[PDB]
């Protein structure tokens, strides 16, 4: 029943599909927050030893420059399937489409990857829920689920991996349907201190945005006619502020 | 057209003219002939324009894939070596030339590349149909060492220089100018040698001028219920 | 109760068990190993552990000439650790042509993580035993040290220890950073580094070493070499003379 | 007994997926065949699930295969649907071949034929 | 003739201010034998409209062939496609048969209903992005369509002085081609609506 | 083959057929089709070079045929001549390319409208209500123009059809030796007997 | 016992796995088409919701699949988006060989050998999607069908799949009118979708509709989904709330 | 385009001609032609620019993971790699590679590897269409175990007679020493060696 | 225990992949194979048993060569040594191929190592079940490996695998000790016997031929050849004298 890919349960549903969810539920916490002129990103480190350089783990990268991603499941499984999304994202949709493809678009792909590696038995599908956040010139900043059942969904605030229960309803109860984009990153740190004290700071917490337009981050300059990279990476050092105004 | 690259010591610029000709007509006064491979890439293009378009485009997603990949600043060397790859393949069955330039930690590099997949460094280099007419202004007035100041005067003179004595090569002279740790500067139209001459007339009449048999509308959007 | 006789099939807490019996593989030849920074190279140590009076001791190693700049030690089985030193060997190969360019310790270990990932993907495959350490210097990262797992779960480091004794080496080098309030040791050339490693992994096993009970590989700027026996042997009378 | 796969024999020689195989027909529709000396008249039961079902667009049990063969089914209607359709294209490609349309023959033997290779094998079911 | 426009066939886009017009001849020739005075050059997807010259019998694969392309991006994204991001996909289709290569040369005119702003691109066999807001012309008469457009050509005419300035230059042009000449329909494009008006012109 | 015509008429669409097949300096048979129905108000004509006339014109018989078949519902004749286009634009580009040029008339039972869509070998659909290829339609084109109306009855249409015979004759090397003259209505395809 | 892979059966020549596979829909939410000559409605139920779950910038349950023809989804959505993926890119192929929007018949045919290969051949595994199928093509006219995930397909007059099946099924066939109306359709798929569902009140948000019309201008065919906003008012004039 | 490499006692000493043209124009007066495969191991090209440059890379593929598994490659080792695709690759590829390097244990070791890709030990050698020019100088001039300053004088006069009877021959002469004590560039320049 | 075998990739909760140690236990049962190697060569030596007194005296061999330098005996199945060695031929063949020169044993060493760790890495295979002893001469001397089935090699002064690994391990053992010098190959030879001779109470229902082969850089030119003759006679004196 539970026990192979192949086989449909009594009351139907693949179990692999079931116990790949489970090992979600054994990560870490990363929840996202749609703002009205951006989403912010958030998740927490953990390594064991302190030994470890934190800079080094990647649970923040960017597929595209319009669009950053966290996880939360199984380690090994996030790095290969950013390659992965990178790799195809180019290939279907920026040698066609001429650019980095839509927010949409590219959850779709993400999606179409898990679910051919639950189509082939024997072979399981991603460890990792992901969270994916972008930007569009079309349907604006937008915010996604993607389940390793193949299947995403459109979100306005949610929660992953083991504290998503406890940071669901803290999402109910402080969202609001107008926010900008520094209460979005301030209900951020409130909520993800929930997920662990102890051990929170601002070089071990993990987190980003998916906001305005920067030229900073370009690189080239004299174009007026193309937008620079809605992508954020907050260093160490914003993220100590943000945890003393709060 | 024409294309130079001048090394200097605190970067490389990278400048090539607008104009495109696709046999004795103009296809283009004004498109650009500096493509963008990576932010602190850029390469211009000579030769036959479909053939250099593509290749830019395929390697260029490839080297910010591999950017993401080894997690590190974009090496002007991965570029040209990935390039060189890709040229073979086809056995100079693809009608590319190019110059290619940038700066990434190993310092600026400017390298030029054939069709054939032969692959040449110097100081100053230039390729296209007005690379002889570019190639003496660089050997005479071209010393080693130079400033922002002299590089940028340097390589607008050389374009300007192909211009006038080739036929590929016309309109404005946009320059790119890559120095080490710094913004690349897209200077779009930095010297225009001989500007527009306008039409003695004015051309615009009334209509019935030109001749109409039906009019008509075609679709192009979904009705309502009304 | 289904879960280890297969390598794809999760268990009902969403683990996997065969994966992680492969974690505990890195017991089967019991050596210790040690790699920690200092400010112009990475040191690597592990122990050198020749059972038997049959073996010529020179043919006994871990660590791995992977290419120019690129050395690699390995905790756990041999034959599985001559697979993980060919296949990082021959990406180093295809990297520098392909991309014209060195390889650095990051681009190596990542690679080697996703194939760890791609081996446990499918069920074609098993995992190996072996957990990897990559030591190098890079070209404008410095001193680094990248551990590749098992799973294919990566983090870099300051200091790593792996091996059945890894615990007790950990508190000595945590202690040491604590103290110290820097992520490196100051010492200013490899010589003392490599004494450095040697001081901390008598005083976590307890054991005195000697010259065919080491095995050190030192990754300096720009170039790379493993030890032969009298050199381990001048370092090793540099640390009882004070 | 030897149902756990298809291509292990049995003591009882005794294909058990072919005997089973069998047993479906029995679900599906009723089908008559009835032989004349200048007429073969094909009749089916036309099994009503519910008075929504439509006459309009819904399909016969019956289906032409080419222009002079004419086929029913008993089974599985799933089942059925891609083996009427294989044997169509051979039926077709008949002319294709001879320049003569098909032969109730020739065409008995293709639809076995189909049919055979699906059994002989192991990776598919009858 | 030439192998890839015995055909023939002409193609002519221009730019007014926050208006494009494209206009084509309905001429298709066989060597020197004109077949049909009714077949056009010109087809659309959604509100981008794009003529395509050449040997004919790619002008009604590719016709076929974009339809394909445009639709799948239209029902999956569900909205239109705008005529920026439809350059880079004629750019595609054409190189990726480098070797045994479409024969072709496709103009693009549209307008952006995001900007308000007109976009013209051309293309040439294995395909280019030619980006001049200039003018854009293509097929057998490309040489001429050069120079008579370039007469005329004042930027930023209003829409119905547009529609004179491309049909008055198409004109001229066909009687002097050998493999167009007769026919003609012109697209006067707008945000709002889009009218085709055929003209009334000789026939050779 | 030697000569194939179409001219389309108020209700019927009208084909003809060469009877001689050239081969070498020798007419090997002087009284052969070139033309095979694809559906009973379908008709496709074929001309051009031997050998690749006679494979084509029955695989793509076989390919309508089999459409008619599965829908159980007869495609209309826009359809057809959209699928036999698609066949010859792809063998262009194939290791094989054909040299099959064909005439497809039907008279369109849902729009109830004759149609002649005339399709070269490289591959161009075009309506038409003329139609030739070879250095027949180098003749009949000019002819057709005056002595065609808007529309006549079918027996005004096969006396139109003759006077392209006629002009073929007299001033084309090429020896055809009469034509059979199909008619596509609405009733079925029949043969009329024709000088 | 018998509820293992595919090339087998169970004795009483019974495929389990297509029988489960049935089994699998009744786990997300229902689906009802009715038709009707001037039009058909398609409705859907969300198969469960949260006060954050955004779902008025995109449908998931309502896909077009052409121009003409559209799909309402139950089941499994990632077994449906590989399937909507594979008949979409058929019906252009279609287009782009016949110069005709695929014919209603053509593709449920098609995909019902699609879903009955995947039960057939290899280790693979059965879909367990219902595809309601509401299409025009100008020979039958209007038509509806639905689709096991079996393999096979009958055409009707009004049905039901999703959860609920039973009951969603005889409250439409309750009170059906033969000849029928565009506005009592959409008006008997808020009523029947009411007592079915354990939502407490029926929300525009718990609700996606589109309806395929030639009767919204003639001469042309207009699909037209329903934005929340639409939803929410035809909720007031049938009075739920 | 003149290349030579030759044997000494103490090593081999490579020469090159640093002009590469493209019919009458020059493509680049600056690119030598020396390119690294090994530390002790070294390559001159002439020839097809292109050609010689592709064969030249998937060499050091190999000869990395020679290195790295097999211990270090002999002079003879990279040599054979030249010649397996020269040979394979006839009709795609005319190479002329000039392969030398420096042993311990055997000294300087010297193969020309022909256009059409075989292997012949010679204690001097010369290839290219420079090569031609300066053959009965080459002969002649040289005598075997010589001292460094010699053969360096040797290379540097065969190669500056290239210059006066081909054109492909031009720019700097280059050369590359390999020896026990490393690996050393040195250079001249026109304003020299035309006094000569 | 039970569970873990039946497969060949699955892991044991201890750590181990048990099927691959119960190779091992086949390789026990196997006629003993020594090598001894010195101080300008190598010398491997074999117990092959007689069937019964059918057999041919000295024509069957478990000795093969590998190119012309390169010794490899083995221990374990009989056929499962050959179908090894075949391959090991044709690798060794490549490399000559390929850079013009014979093998190092370092080189031999990691490609058999590979193919040995291939068949435990996937499922669809038995791994293999033999011990193969080999070594030759090169540049940088002479070496001698030891390859057991888990694929696991290292270099020794002297190996032994079979039935006889206890009496023959204990032999060596004491050669070290009396020699630490190298031993040349020629007293080596006359070693070699009397190393089988004990080893062939381990195996003492049957009788055995003893076959010596050698490898040695100064006095068979690099070159690997069967010791025969006069040489062979020697040795077999010298286990004969001593034993009793």
């Amino acid at each position: 029943y539970s026990f192979s890919l192949t086989t449909f349960s009594p009351s139907g549903k693949l179990g692999q599909i079931d116990y790949a969810l489970t090992a979600v539920k054994q990560g870490v916490t990363s929840l996202g927050i749609k703002a009205t002129n951006g989403v912010v990103i958030a998740t927490e480190k953990k390594s064991s030893s302190p030994l470890a350089m934190s800079e080094t783990l990647s649970k923040v990268s960017l597929l595209t420059p319009d669009i950053g991603a966290v996880y939360s499941g199984m380690g090994p499984d996030y790095r290969v399937l950013v390659d992965k999304s990178r790799k195809v994202a180019h290939t279907s949709y920026k040698r066609i489409y001429g650019e980095y493809p839509p927010t949409k678009l590219l959850v779709s792909e993400v999606a179409k990857i898990m679910q051919e590696a639950t189509q082939s038995g024997g072979v399981r599908p991603f460890g990792v829920s992901l969270l994916i956040a972008g930007h569009d010139e079309f349907n604006g900043f937008s915010l996604y689920q993607v389940d390793p059942s193949g299947s995403y969904f459109p979100w306005k605030a949610t929660a992953i991996g083991k504290g998503s229960v406890a940071a669901k309803t803290f999402l109910e109860k402080r969202w609001n349907d107008e926010l900008e984009l520094e209460d979005a990153i301030h209900i951020a740190l409130l909520t993800l201190k929930e997920s662990v004290e102890g051990e929170f700071n601002g070089d071990t917490i993990e987190l980003a945005i998916i906001g305005d337009e920067n030229p900073d981050l370009l690189g080239y300059t004299g174009i007026p006619t193309d937008k620079g990279p809605r992508f954020r990476k907050l260093t160490s050092q914003e993220i100590n502020d943000r945890l003393e105004a709060l | 057209t024409t294309i130079v690259g001048v090394k200097f010591n605190n970067g490389v610029v990278i400048a090539a003219d607008t104009r495109s000709t696709q046999g004795p007509i103009v296809a283009d006064k004004n498109c650009a002939k500096l493509h963008r491979i990576s932010p602190k890439i850029w390469c211009a293009g000579a030769g036959t324009a479909a053939d250099t378009e593509a290749v830019t485009q395929l390697i260029g997603s490839n080297i910010e894939l591999h950017s993401l990949y080894t997690s590190r600043e974009p090496r002007v060397v991965s570029a040209l070596q990935m390039l060189k790859q890709h040229l073979f393949k086809y056995q100079g069955h693809i009608g590319a030339y190019l110059i290619v330039a940038g700066v990434d930690p190993t310092g600026s590099h400017l390298f030029s590349i054939h069709a054939h997949g032969s692959t040449d460094v110097g100081y100053y280099l230039s390729l296209g149909s007005g690379s002889l007419a570019a190639m003496a202004v660089l050997e005479s007035h071209w010393k080693q060492d130079l400033t922002k100041e002299e590089a940028i005067k340097l390589a607008s003179d050389a374009i300007q220089a192909g211009i006038w004595n080739d036929l590929g090569s016309g309109s404005n002279v946009d320059v790119c100018v890559m120095e080490i740790g710094k913004d690349a500067e897209y200077l779009r139209n930095y010297l225009t040698p001989n500007v527009r001459e306008e039409k003695q007339k004015s051309y615009k009449f009334p209509r019935g001028t030109t001749a109409v048999l039906k009019e008509s509308i075609v679709n192009i959007c979904d009705i309502q219920e009304e | 109760a289904g879960y280890d006789r297969h390598i794809t099939i999760f268990s009902p807490e969403g683990r996997l068990y065969q994966v992680e019996y492969a974690f505990k593989a890195t017991n089967q030849t019991n050596i210790n190993s040690l790699a920690v920074r200092g400010k112009d190279c990475t040191v690597v140590i592990s122990q050198k552990k020749v059972p038997d009076k049959l073996l010529d001791p020179t043919t006994v190693s871990y660590i791995f000439c992977i290419s120019r700049t690129i050395g690699m030690v390995v905790n756990g089985p041999i034959p599985d650790a001559r697979n993980a030193a060919l296949r990082a060997k021959a990406e180093a190969a295809e990297f520098r042509y392909k991309y014209g360019y060195d390889m650095p310790c990051d681009v190596l270990a990542k690679r080697m993580a996703n194939l760890s990932q791609i081996y446990t993907q499918r069920a074609y495959m098993r995992p190996l035993g072996v957990i990897l350490t990559f030591v190098s210097v890079d070209e404008e990262l410095g001193p680094s040290i990248y551990k590749t797992d098992p799973a294919g779960y990566y983090v870099g480091y300051k200091a790593t220890a792996t091996g059945p004794k890894q615990q007790e080496i950990t508190t000595n080098l945590e202690n040491h950073f604590k103290k110290s309030k820097i992520d490196h040791i100051n010492e200013e050339s490899w010589e003392k580094v490599v004494e450095f490693a040697i001081t901390h992994m008598i005083d976590a096993l307890g054991t005195e070493f000697s010259k065919n009970d080491l095995e050190v590989g030192v990754a300096t700027k720009d170039k790379f070499f493993t030890l032969s026996a009298e050199n381990i042997e001048e370092r090793l009378v540099a640390i009882a003379e004070q | 007994g030897y149902d756990r796969a298809l291509s292990i024999f049995s003591p009882d020689g005794h294909i058990f997926q072919v005997e089973y195989a069998l047993e479906a027909v029995k679900r599906g529709t009723c089908a008559v065949g009835v032989k004349g000396k200048n007429c073969v008249v094909l009749g089916c039961e036309r099994r009503s699930t519910l008075k929504l079902q439509d006459t309009r667009i819904t399909p016969s049990k019956v289906s032409k295969i080419d222009s002079h063969v004419v086929l029913s089914f008993s089974g599985l209607n799933a089942d059925s649907r891609i083996l009427i359709e294989k044997a169509r294209v051979e039926a077709q490609s008949h002319r294709l071949t001879l320049e003569d349309p098909v032969t109730v023959e020739y065409l008995t033997r293709y639809v076995a034929g189909v049919q055979q290779r699906y059994t002989q094998s192991g990776g598919v079911r009858p | 003739s030439d192998p890839s426009s015995i055909n023939g066939g002409i193609v002519v886009a221009m730019t007014g201010k926050d208006c494009v017009a494209i206009a084509c001849d309905l001429r298709l020739g066989s060597q020197s034998l004109g077949v049909s005075n009714k077949f056009e050059k010109i087809f659309h997807y959604g509100h981008v409209f794009l003529g395509i010259t050449g040997l004919a019998t790619d002008v009604t694969t590719l016709n076929e062939m974009f339809r394909y392309k445009t639709n799948l991006y239209k029902l999956k994204e569900e909205r239109a496609i705008e005529p920026e991001t439809f350059t880079q996909l004629v750019s595609s289709s054409l190189y990726e048969r480098r070797f045994g290569p479409y024969f072709v040369g496709p103009v693009v005119a549209g307008i952006n209903s995001k900007s308000g702003k007109p976009f013209i691109a051309g293309f040439d066999l294995i395909g280019c992005i030619d980006e001049a807001k200039d003018f854009i012309v293509s097929g057998t008469a490309s040489d001429q369509l050069f120079g008579m457009c370039e007469s005329l050509y004042e930027p930023n005419l209003e829409p119905e002085d547009l529609f004179e300035t491309i049909s008055q230059a198409l004109l001229n042009a066909a009687d002097r081609d050998a493999l167009s000449g007769w026919g003609a329909v012109v697209y006067i494009i707008k945000k709002d609506e889009v009218v085709k008006r055929y003209l009334k012109m000789r026939q050779d | 083959m030697d000569i194939i015509l179409g001219i389309r008429v108020q209700d019927s669409v009208i084909l003809a057929s060469s009877k001689a097949v050239t081969r070498g300096i020798s007419v090997l048979k002087d009284s052969d089709d070139k033309t095979r129905q694809l559906s009973p108000h379908t008709l496709m004509s074929f001309a051009g070079e031997a050998g690749d006339t006679v494979q084509f014109a029955e695989y793509i018989q076989a390919n309508i045929q089999l459409y008619s078949i599965r829908e159980d519902y007869e495609l209309s004749p826009q359809a057809v001549s959209s699928f036999v286009r698609q066949e010859l634009a792809k063998s262009i580009r194939s290791r094989r390319p054909y040299q099959v040029n064909v005439l497809i008339g039907g008279y369109d039972k849902k729009k109830n409208k004759p149609e002649l869509y005339q399709i070269d070998y490289l591959g161009t659909k075009v309506e038409l209500p003329y139609g030739a290829h070879g250095y027949s339609g180098f003749y009949t084109f000019s002819l057709l123009d005056h002595h065609y109306r808007p529309d006549m009855t079918t027996e005004e249409g096969l006396d139109l059809l003759k006077l392209c015979v006629q002009e073929l004759e007299k001033r084309m090397p090429m020896d055809f030796k009469g034509v059979i003259v199909k008619i596509v209505d609405k009733d079925g395809i029949r043969q009329v007997d024709d000088f | 016992r018998y509820d293992s892979r595919t090339t087998i059966f169970s004795p009483e020549g019974r495929l389990y796995q297509v029988e489960y596979a049935l089994e699998s829909i009744s786990h997300a939410g229902t689906a009802i088409g009715i038709m009707a000559s001037d039009g058909i409605v398609l409705a859907a139920e969300r198969k469960v919701t949260s006060t954050l779950l955004e779902q008025d910038t995109s449908t998931e349950k309502l896909y077009k699949l052409n121009d003409k023809i559209a799909v309402a989804v139950a089941g499994l959505t990632a077994d449906a988006e590989i399937l909507i993926n594979t008949a979409r890119i058929h019906a252009q192929n279609y287009l782009k060989t016949y110069n005709e929007d695929i014919p209603v018949e053509i593709l449920v045919r098609r995909l019902s050998d699609i879903k009955q290969g995947y039960t057939q051949h290899g280790g693979l595994r059965p879909f367990g999607v219902s595809f309601i199928y509401a299409g025009y093509d100008d020979r039958y006219g209007y038509q509806l069908y639905t689709s096991n995930p079996s393999g096979n397909y009958t055409g009707w007059k009004a049905i039901s799949v999703g959860a609920n099946t039973s009951a969603a099924q005889t409250l439409l066939q309750m009170d059906y009118k033969d000849d029928m109306k565009v506005d009592d359709a959409i008006e008997l798929a808020l009523k029947t979708l009411s007592k079915t569902t354990d939502s407490s009140a029926l929300t525009y948000d718990r609700l996606e509709f589109a309806t395929i019309r030639k009767g919204a201008n003639d001469g042309e065919v207009y699909q037209k989904i329903f934005k929340p906003q639409e939803i929410k008012d035809i909720l007031v004039k049938t009075g739920i709330t | 385009t003149s290349i030579m490499a030759v044997t000494f006692k103490d090593g081999v000493i490579l020469g090159a001609d640093s002009r590469t043209t493209t019919g009458a124009y020059i493509a680049n007066r600056v690119t030598d032609k020396l390119t690294r495969v090994h530390d002790k191991i070294w390559c001159c090209r002439s020839g097809s620019a292109a050609d010689t440059q592709a064969i030249a890379d998937i060499v050091q593929y190999h000869l990395e993971l020679y290195t790295s598994q097999y211990g270090t490659p002999s002079t003879e080792t990279a040599a054979s790699v030249f010649k397996e695709l020269c040979y394979e690759n006839k009709d795609n590829l005319t190479a002329g590679i000039i392969v030398a390097g420096y042993d311990d244990k055997n000294k300087g070791e010297v193969y020309t590897i022909p256009l059409g890709g075989s292997v012949h030990k010679l204690p001097y050698a010369i290839a290219g269409s420079g090569s031609t020019f300066i053959y009965g100088y080459c002969d002649k001039n040289f005598r075997e175990n010589m001292s460094k300053e010699e053969t360096v004088d040797f290379i540097k006069h065969s190669l500056s007679q290239a210059i006066k009877w081909d054109g492909s021959s031009g720019g700097v002469i280059r050369m590359v020493v390999l020896t026990a004590a490393g690996v050393e560039r040195l250079i001249f320049y026109p304003d020299e060696y035309e006094q000569l | 225990g039970t569970g873990y075998d039946l497969s060949n990739s699955v892991f044991s909760p201890d750590g181990r992949n048990f099927q691959v140690e119960y190779a091992v236990k086949a390789v026990e049962n196997g006629t003993t194979s020594i090598g001894i190697k010195c101080n300008d060569g190598v010398v491997f030596a074999v117990e092959k048993l007689i069937t019964s007194k059918l057999l041919v005296p000295q024509k069957n061999v478990k000795i093969q060569v590998v190119d012309r330098h390169i010794g490899c005996v083995y221990s374990g199945l009989i056929p499962d040594g050959r179908h090894l060695v075949n391959r090991g031929r044709e690798e060794a063949a490549s490399f000559k191929k390929l850079y013009k020169t014979p093998i190092p044993i370092p080189a031999f060493a990691d490609r058999l190592g590979q193919y040995v760790q291939a068949h435990t890495l996937y499922n669809s295979v038995r791994p293999f079940g033999v011990s193969t002893i080999f070594g030759g001469v090169d540049k940088n001397g002479a070496h001698l490996y030891m390859l057991e089935p888990s694929g696991s090699y290292w270099g020794y002064k002297g190996a032994a695998t079979g039935k006889g690994r206890q009496s023959a391990k204990a032999e060596l053992e004491k050669l070290v000790d009396h020699h630490p010098e190298g031993l040349s190959a020629r007293e080596a030879v006359k070693q070699a016997a009397k190393i089988i001779y004990l080893a062939h109470e381990d195996n003492k229902e049957k009788d055995f031929e003893l076959e010596i082969s050698w490898c040695s850089l100064s006095e068979t030119n690099g070159l690997h050849k069967f010791v025969k003759g006069d040489l062979l006679q020697e040795a077999i004196d010298f286990a004969q004298k001593e034993i009793n």
